[PDB]
């Protein structure tokens, strides 16, 4: 509604659509980065005049399918391992502290952990 | 004094010289001494002072409507310096 | 040989609990540890604020953010230095996280327009954008310090930007071509045709000294003389007077700071007035016998002071007694006023009182030193004054004016503007300055422009290009000649060099660049002749630029 | 020195007049480059944000190695030119 | 050394003309420089002398 | 090996009066063939045009100083005599060799961008 669209959030007030051609994305609405160019007025250019939008590439947004994956939890540890969680074809190992008291995500597949304890603290 | 209060057509004195060597002995003498004097009696003239390393004295001044004439003053005596700035008005 | 092996070991101590960030480390491409794990190495096998992005995870101690937080800087105005220290990107910089790639980015060395002090500085931009400011070593002025201030406020040339002329038509601008704009002023200035004394024209802070040259000779043809800077000088004029250069310069330079023994702080607060040079005073504090007395308004420093009160009667009994008489015993006594003087009601009171203890001793001024200093804080005042771009007269500070031209003027609250006058502002952002005007003509910002500063040690430097101005914007003084021939005034200046060209006949140190003409002991001592509350509010509010950083919204 | 060797080089007309070049020292050698255009230099294409440019001595730098040599060179090829000093 | 890698003009096709023709060069993206973040240590040093001994003092 | 139609061996010439010479015989041999140019080429401008722009040409830089500056350019104009005869250039090239080319006040040059 010419507000969102052309603003960058943590997340969208309204349920996005999957068939509404203006969205940034399918599953997210408004941009996810203060300096990304929202489709909306990327659209409203001289080249979409026939061009048609629906065949568009429209990739769902990636800020989406990592806040749907629960939190990994560990249990009596305070270092948290991640390599891509998929073998020898992943990121480069990293150890995470988990001393602070919240959700602490991967340097680059962007999982977040906990620990044992804080598990009913941090999921408030 | 005689005709140190300029008149209205002064609006800019520039008084610049070299603060070491011999050249600007001359011109130093002439503006340390004989500063009170003008400044004074002429509250709304500027005494502007821009010193160098060895630039030979060079006194111009800023008339009305934005027009400056080139006066030069290199190797001038210590009181011919007044005399030479008379003769501008 | 032997010798290699101590390489090889402490190279593979250190990279034992390293994080593998290496893709993802701010400065992932300069560290001095993957450079020095290379050519000496072998080759198998909380937070603090919201300026440093912090993570220990990828330190090797040392405690270098330690050790310089107890001896330089010591909520912190310097606190940033910290991460042009650790050599290893355990504490990187927040502003610029996660935006550049140090083989990518193009340098320029150029200096900083906050202060006045005009420090030299590194700037590594990318394309048409600034992206981080860092320090370029000179011993003379700096050495590797630059407060948050300055490396700060670089996003705050990327918003707010005036990038068009732009016309009021009503009570909102609207987008207007150059044409009409240099237009629009000129015929709406032959509607209230002005007199002698109804033009006025006012500089800013930022504003370059080519345009307050060139603006006087466009003013000049014109008929004005109510011409000075945006500040608060109770005495229409400057109560040292730009009449000679010791008047308002620093005689010692900062090069002549860590070989005093007393000095004297003529209400000003060096903390929050220059941080570069507050933290020297704070170095030679600690091994010296260094001996600082407070003569202004009460604030907090990083340092105690021989505190004395905070009103002017205090310096009365100072030049006299004890306070004084360590001045007379001093090799090189140091005397600094700040720029909070000439706003204050007595400030004429201050120049008398202090030349008085400089025009009595001898000792304070030798062939080799000068007791007597200011500490300005705008970069446009010192340029101001060795050009003689001040009024001396009240009267015409009182007339009003029916043509106010601004020329990156802001600070101009306690500036009576006419409501019904003619007020063109010419700038390169939208703030306080900007609503008063009626035509608006963008201008550069000062890494966009060959702009010849001035500080306030009267130092001549110059600046290198390093990105096009936005939008449609020109030069400083370019509009000025350009706004000439629309009123019949044109300036024979037709090139930069014809610019510098003017400059010679204004001074002969004007064309000196990295070159500072001092003033002679002879004739420093005629000028002494002539003569016989904090200024800032908010550190993070004091110029343009940091106004309109978002980077400074984090700081308040 | 004396030598006209621009009716030699080359070089369009516009590198003997309308562009400065800085000699300067990043630490043992030094180095030549010419200062950015007044307007020009960097333009985003309003296509795909690329940093167009129409300056083409943007990317032309010269290792020398003696100060003395590369102001031989900026005579011998009639370069308008400036020198700066290093900070000690 | 000091002709540039991409040279002063470039050509094209200038229908009104009807031939191809010479114009002031224009990139639509510009070379981009890296080597600002080149070494700022020493590499290489002396090495290991190899010569014969029958040439030397 | 054979050398092509109009060659000349590349030599360092050690007068000033001889160069005079070459330099003088040099520029007969573009006006004989101003003929020739015209109709290889196919250009637009008549045999009077050629001799009148190859004119502006050898008029242009009559004042050269540094004999060996002199041979460089000789040397080079001999390659542009050489390419030009022997049909070498092709045909565009020649049409906007002459096709190239008052400057304005300073108001028009900072209202539209100046460079
Ligand atoms: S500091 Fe250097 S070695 Fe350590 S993770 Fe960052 S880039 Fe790699
Ligand atoms: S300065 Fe850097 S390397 Fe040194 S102790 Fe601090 S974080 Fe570790
Ligand atoms: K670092
Ligand atoms: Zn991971």
């Amino acid at each position: 509604s010419t507000k969102e669209l052309t603003t960058a959030r943590i997340k969208d007030i309204s349920k996005p659509d999957e068939n509404n051609l203006q969205q940034q994305a399918p599953n997210r609405i408004s941009p996810w980065s203060k300096s990304q160019k929202p489709r909306a007025e990327a659209q409203d250019n001289v080249r979409f005049a026939v061009k048609d939008l629906a065949k568009q590439p429209r990739p769902y947004a990636a800020i989406d399918l990592i806040y749907k994956q629960p939190i990994r939890y560990i249990e009596h540890d305070n270092v948290a391992v991640c390599d891509g969680n998929g073998g020898a074809q992943g990121h480069p190992k990293v150890y995470i502290n988990l001393d602070q008291n919240k959700a602490i995500p991967c340097g680059y597949c962007g999982l977040r952990f906990a620990q044992a304890a804080f598990k009913e603290d941090i999921e408030s | 004094s005689s005709k140190f209060v300029f008149p209205k057509v002064v609006k800019e004195l520039r008084f610049f010289l070299s603060q070491t060597g011999e050249a600007s002995v001359p011109l130093r003498s002439f503006l340390t001494k004989t500063y009170p004097a003008i400044k004074k009696a002429n509250p709304t003239l500027p005494i502007l002072i821009r010193e160098a390393y060895g630039i030979p004295p060079s006194v111009t001044a800023r008339l009305e409507k934005g027009h400056e004439v080139k006066t030069n003053l290199e190797g001038f005596s210590a009181d011919q310096i007044a005399k030479t700035l008379q003769s501008i008005a | 040989p032997k010798i290699k092996k101590a390489r090889e070991g402490v190279t593979e101590m250190l990279l034992e609990n390293h994080p593998l960030d290496c893709p993802v480390c701010d400065q992932g491409g300069e560290c001095d540890l993957q450079e020095q794990s290379l050519r000496y190495g072998s080759d198998r096998g909380k937070a603090i604020g919201p300026l440093i992005k912090t993570s220990m995870n990828r330190c090797i101690h040392c405690t270098r953010c330690v050790r310089f937080l107890n001896d330089v800087a010591g909520n912190s105005e310097l606190s940033a230095n910290v991460i042009d220290l650790c050599p290893v990107g355990a504490l990187t910089s927040k502003p610029y996280a996660f935006r550049a790639r140090p083989w990518e980015l193009k340098r320029t060395e150029t200096i900083d327009v906050h202060d006045a002090l005009g420090s030299n500085v590194r700037v590594d931009t990318r394309g048409i954008e600034v992206m981080r400011v860092l320090p370029r070593l000179n011993d003379e002025i700096n050495e590797e310090w630059i407060s948050d201030k300055t490396r700060f406020a670089c996003d705050g040339l990327k918003t707010q930007r005036l990038t068009k002329p732009l016309i009021r038509q009503g009570n909102t601008f609207v987008d207007a071509t150059w044409e009409e704009a240099l237009a629009t002023i000129a015929e709406g200035f032959q509607k209230v045709q002005p007199k002698e004394n109804e033009i006025k024209a006012i500089v800013g802070s930022l504003t370059d000294l080519e345009s307050i040259v060139a603006l006087k000779d466009l003013v000049n043809k014109l008929g004005s003389e109510n011409v000075s800077t945006d500040g608060d000088a109770t005495t229409v004029p400057p109560a040292h007077g730009a009449d000679f250069r010791s008047n308002y310069i620093f005689n010692s330079t900062i090069d002549n700071i860590e070989e005093a023994d007393q000095i004297l702080l003529v209400g000003t607060n060096p903390r929050h007035e220059a941080a570069v040079l507050n933290a020297r005073i704070r170095k030679v504090w600690l091994r010296s016998d260094l001996e600082v007395h407070h003569v202004g308004e009460e604030f907090d420093s990083t340092f105690e002071l021989n505190h004395l009160g905070s009103d002017v009667n205090a310096l009365a009994k100072a030049l006299t007694g004890e306070v004084g008489k360590k001045l007379s015993e001093a090799s090189k006594p140091l005397i600094i006023i700040g720029s909070g003087v000439t706003e204050t009601q007595d400030a004429e009171a201050v120049y008398a009182t202090v030349a008085k203890f400089v025009t009595s001793n001898a000792n304070i001024v030798t062939p080799e030193w000068n007791g007597f200093n200011l500490l300005h804080r705008e970069a446009s005042r010192v340029g101001a004054l060795d050009v003689g771009f001040t009024t001396q007269s009240p009267e015409v500070a009182n007339t009003k004016a029916k043509f106010i031209y601004l020329l990156g003027a802001d600070e101009i609250v306690n500036k009576d503007i006419p409501k019904d006058a003619f007020v063109v502002y010419q700038g390169h952002h939208g703030d306080l300055g900007a609503s008063f005007a009626d035509v608006i003509l963008p201008g550069s910002a000062y890494t966009e422009k060959t702009a010849t500063y001035v500080n306030t040690e009267g130092r001549v430097q110059s600046t290198r290009a390093a990105t096009n101005p936005p939008g449609v914007a020109r030069e400083d003084w370019m509009i000025i000649r350009a706004l000439s021939e629309y009123l019949g005034a044109t300036l024979p200046y037709d090139n930069l060099y014809e610019m510098r060209s003017r400059l010679a006949d204004v001074a002969p140190h004007l064309l000196r660049h990295e070159v500072v003409e001092p003033v002679s002991e002879g004739i420093a001592k005629v000028g002494f002749q002539s003569l016989v509350k904090n200024p800032i509010e908010n550190f993070y509010f004091t110029d343009v630029i940091s106004k309109s950083s978002p980077t400074m919204a984090k700081c308040v | 020195t004396d030598l006209a060797k621009e009716l030699v080089s080359g070089a369009p007309k516009e590198l003997i007049t309308e562009r400065v070049a800085r000699i300067y020292q990043e630490t043992e050698t030094w180095k030549i480059d010419w200062d950015i255009l007044n307007k020009g230099n960097r333009w985003e294409n309003d296509l795909m944000g690329y940093q167009s440019s129409s300056d083409y001595m943007q990317g032309t730098i010269l290792k020398f190695d003696t100060r003395e040599g590369a102001i031989r060179f900026a005579k011998g090829q009639g370069w308008d030119y400036y020198i700066q000093e290093p900070k000690v | 050394k000091d002709f540039p890698t991409t040279g002063y003009t470039e050509v094209r096709y200038d229908a009104e003309k009807r031939r191809v023709v010479y114009e002031p060069l224009e990139l639509t993206q510009a070379w981009r420089n890296f080597t600002v973040g080149s070494s700022v240590w020493e590499q290489v040093g002396d090495g290991k002398d190899f010569t014969p001994e029958s040439f030397k003092l | 090996t054979n050398p092509t139609a109009f060659a000349q061996t590349t030599r360092y010439v050690k007068d000033s009066t001889e160069m005079r010479t070459l330099v003088l015989n040099l520029y007969r041999r573009y006006l004989r063939h101003s003929r020739g140019f015209v109709n290889n080429y196919n250009l637009d401008i008549p045999a009077s045009q050629v001799r009148t722009k190859i004119r502006q040409e050898f008029e242009r830089q009559r004042f050269v100083k540094d004999l060996p500056l002199k041979n460089v350019l000789y040397m080079k104009a001999q390659m542009e005599f050489q390419e030009l005869v022997n049909f070498w250039k092709q045909q565009c090239h020649v049409m906007q060799y002459f096709e190239s080319i008052k400057g304005d006040s300073f108001v028009q040059k900072f209202l539209k961008g100046a460079q």
